[PDB]
């Protein structure tokens, strides 16, 4: 299962930030020069447009994953919910 | 015992908010010795005082909510 | 400061029109939008489950990270220089 | 909170300083 | 070669050395 | 493993003084003793 | 009697969930490339090191420069693990006082044993400051040795005590917003206090300069 | 037990004004060295000390008003 | 019985901030007389205002850390 | 116990003159280093240091006036 | 009664940092002015402020260690 | 209970003698730096110190005088 | 109740070490401002700070040793 | 009960030596910037240094004799 999780990050790196150099990867390096940031763009609304060379959607997905992963542990403690739903 | 306990936690907290008056003595006071060497007045000189005057008051009005946090 | 309170109030007249022109962009999506209304329910159902707490400081640590996206469009010049 | 007993984290900090001396060791020259 | 070529082929002209050579 | 020979030249250089966690182990192990003792006397 | 503040009484919990995942996680935020030109997100990490490697190098200027390639790894770990925790529900390992007593003492006692393996006399003959007057030899060498053993406790406790002090004002000023179902004008001002205070809590980078640097001065002075 | 709290409270709340005088000596102790370098008295220098006494005493005299509501 | 002792131990803990309410008053008053002599503010003179501010507020806020622990 | 509240307050409000005690010690620490540049002594160098004393000690003396009302 | 006097026992000893809480404001307000006059900070003129900070923040947490050892 | 209010008024009033002891370090500190400009020392340079030293200690003794009234 | 006064007595007795906190923040900051004007540190300039550090430290640890000897 | 008021006021008095710890810092601090200009040290610099030291002590030691007077 180690080659399973290792081939997750090497797919979620070389697609959406940032596909490096070292030829045998030279045209693979310019594949990130256009970037899949245009693919990553449409989730927010439009506003994080600065991802061109400081790439927001490359980084801000991991940090959005690490928040909802830590929302699970806190859920047991801060229950607060009545015999209903909220507004 | 209830109103006894509340008030002497409130007065003994308001001592700290005049603990930042001794800083703006230096902030508003050390503008004098700077202004006499150089009269570039409406430059950042008087405006650096506002960065001193309202940041040192920002530790003055810091504890004053904490006193009223233990009023109630 | 008499001039500075109007300077935000002139921005209050500025932001109400810029929100109105942004409301004109949604008026262009009166017919053709099929994206948000598929996913606006899971944020309406889970918000009916559990997600309220002492986390209004969740937005303000995400609001400050929006202002740095402004300077990130100048960080591309610091990046692509080297 | 005032937590206790300490047999935890500190053995999991020096494994981390095998990682950071691996990444940062491969840096370059100006 | 290319601009983005290699990290070892550029390690012929510009030098590398043993431990504690580059002072600055 | 190869988390060793990348940094093995570094270790016996500075672990002569840097790998003295025994003082941390002794100040840790004694710090174990007072907390098991206070819960023993409750 | 216009604006009545409220408060909520609730326990503030520094719990201890599974830590050895949370420690490893700010390692994988930084990648390392095996290429000449890099990919414009490592390239602003690679530049940020070549600044502050030129300030913990300049003072020492010895054959104690071998030690300094480690001290820039010490700044990236607690530079990151203090900056991750500002997020909504994240957990910082430098909150707990346990590991910081394992960051001070294996580093601090690595310094006093550095000169004692080479100098063996004049490392702690630095206790002799000057051209000795008579009236104050015993008043000195009971003072300058009690301010030596304070240094490991002085180095760790200054880090744990103000990092967690940032987190409580995040909660308490934040929790007073939620319990402010009284008059709605003052809700914004407490919110505007928060988004100023979160800017001040990016002095969690500023408090790592004051951990590597007073480790250099506690290295440069002994050696 | 109400009387035992009102009298310790205001006397605790008076302590802070000592912070005010210990800065307000500086704001004239900088104007002594101010005018003695450059005789610019009738211009803006002396008026700053008029602001300087007025400002830091407002950090001070409010703390006395805190003592009154504990007493009353 | 200790309900008041919850209060005054918190009510006395807050006045230890009253140093740093004045300690940043020094470093902003002492910057303008470091600036009026030498107008090079964009250099490291302003960078020693904030590190002096941050290292003083680091010893500022964590005195209020012991205030809440006595309460909560 | 009713007489005890009289005693506890004034000794606390006594200390509000401690800072105003040092608040006059610096206004004379200026006129030493102020006069030693510019011997213009009998003119408004000394006449200003008179005003800074009697103003600051009065704010210390009013802190002793409230000590009597807590006493009486 | 053992618990309650501990609660006010650490409350008075909190304010021992209040000396170091502003004593670190002076020495970092005296290198803003010693770098302004003579730009030679990279020598002794910065390492005499951190050595000033080590031997003055040795005494800030020195007293809170006692306020812990009186609590538990 | 009648003896206990004697000693809080003894202990808390004696605190304020600390402040004027801080003031006479300033005026004797300032006479060292005023002399190093202009050696006209045996004239009113040194005489202003003994002017100032007697005037600050008069405030501190005025603080200490209530310690003998309120105890007795 | 006898040990109850043993704990609150050392609670305020270690506030006397805070006086060696802010009093040491000057004498290490005065070796900044007075070093650049005259580089002669290996002469009695550094030696009059070590006397100024230690004999200012001796009134710090003396008010620590009261808190031990009041308790035992 | 008699030991309750004794053991607080002995600690409440020895905060009076903190203010002597402040004023003793300037006297070895201003002599640093006093001698730095003018190397005439063996003359009345140091003789004005030792008098300044042993006079701030006598406002700190005088409370300490009164501090032991409370215990006996």
């Amino acid at each position: 299962a180690s080659v399973v999780p290792l081939k997750d990050r090497r797919l979620l790196e070389v697609k959406l930030g940032e596909l490096p150099s070292w030829i045998l990867m030279r045209d693979f390096t310019p594949s990130g020069i256009a970037g899949a940031f245009q693919r990553g763009y449409y989730r927010y609304y439009n506003k994080y447009v600065n991802v061109k060379k400081g790439s927001v959607a490359g980084l801000s997905m991991v940090l959005a994953a690490y928040v909802v992963f830590n929302y699970c542990r806190s859920y047991k403690e801060l229950k607060h919910e009545r015999l209903r739903k909220y507004h | 015992i209830d109103t006894a306990a509340k008030f002497i936690g409130a007065g003994a907290a308001t001592v700290g908010v005049a603990g930042s008056g001794a800083g703006i003595g230096t902030v508003f006071g050390s503008m004098i010795i700077g202004y006499a060497r150089n009269p570039s007045l409406k430059q950042q000189l008087f405006s650096y005082a506002i960065l001193g005057f309202a940041l040192s008051e920002a530790m003055g009005l810091f504890c004053l909510m904490v006193a009223f946090l233990i009023l109630f | 400061p008499p001039l500075p309170e109007h300077g935000g109030k002139v921005r209050l007249g500025l932001i109400p029109e810029e929100f109105f022109q942004f409301l004109y962009p949604k008026t262009g999506v009166t017919g053709p939008y099929v994206l948000g209304t598929g996913l606006i329910l899971y944020l309406l159902s889970k918000e009916i489950y559990v997600i309220t707490a002492e986390t209004f400081s969740a937005i303000s640590t995400i609001g400050v990270l929006v202002y740095i996206v402004k300077k990130y469009g100048a960080s591309i010049g610091a990046f692509a220089d080297k | 909170d005032t937590s206790t007993w300490f047999i935890t984290i500190t053995s999991m900090i020096m494994t981390l300083f095998i990682l950071f001396q691996l990444k940062i060791s491969n840096y370059s020259y100006p | 070669p290319f601009d983005q070529m290699t990290i070892e082929d550029l390690n012929e002209v510009f030098p590398e050395t043993k431990l504690d050579k580059k002072k600055y | 493993q190869f988390q060793f020979t990348g940094i093995k030249k570094y270790f016996n250089s500075y672990t002569l003084t840097g790998r003295m966690n025994c003082v941390l182990a002794t100040y840790g192990g004694i710090a174990l003793l007072v907390l098991y003792f206070k819960l023993r006397s409750k | 009697n216009e604006n009545l503040f409220a408060s909520f009484i609730a326990p503030t919990m520094m719990g201890l969930p599974i830590v050895t995942l949370i420690i490893m996680f700010p390692s994988l935020l930084f990648p390392t490339p095996k290429r000449l030109i890099n990919n414009r997100t490592i390239s602003i990490q690679q530049w940020l090191i070549q600044l502050t490697s030129k300030q913990m190098m300049a003072i020492h200027n010895q054959k104690g420069q071998t030690w300094s390639l480690m001290l820039m790894s010490l700044i990236m770990f607690i530079g990151s693990t203090n900056i991750l925790g500002l997020l909504p529900h994240s957990f910082t390992p430098t909150t707990q006082l346990s590991m910081n007593l394992g960051m001070a003492i294996p580093l601090w006692s690595a310094t006093v044993f550095t000169g004692f393996r080479y100098k063996t006399k004049t490392s702690l003959a630095h206790f002799l400051p000057q051209g000795t007057p008579a009236l104050l030899i015993p008043m000195l060498v009971i003072i300058e040795t009690i301010s030596l053993f304070i240094q490991p406790v002085a180095l760790a406790v200054r880090l744990t005590a103000n990092i967690t002090a940032g987190h409580l004002l995040i909660h308490l000023i934040g929790g007073a917003t939620l319990a402010l179902l009284n008059i709605n004008t003052m809700t914004a001002f407490i919110t505007f206090t928060i988004l100023i205070l979160l800017t001040i809590l990016e002095f969690a980078v500023a408090l790592i300069q004051a951990y590597v640097f007073t480790l250099l001065v506690s290295l440069y002075l002994h050696d």
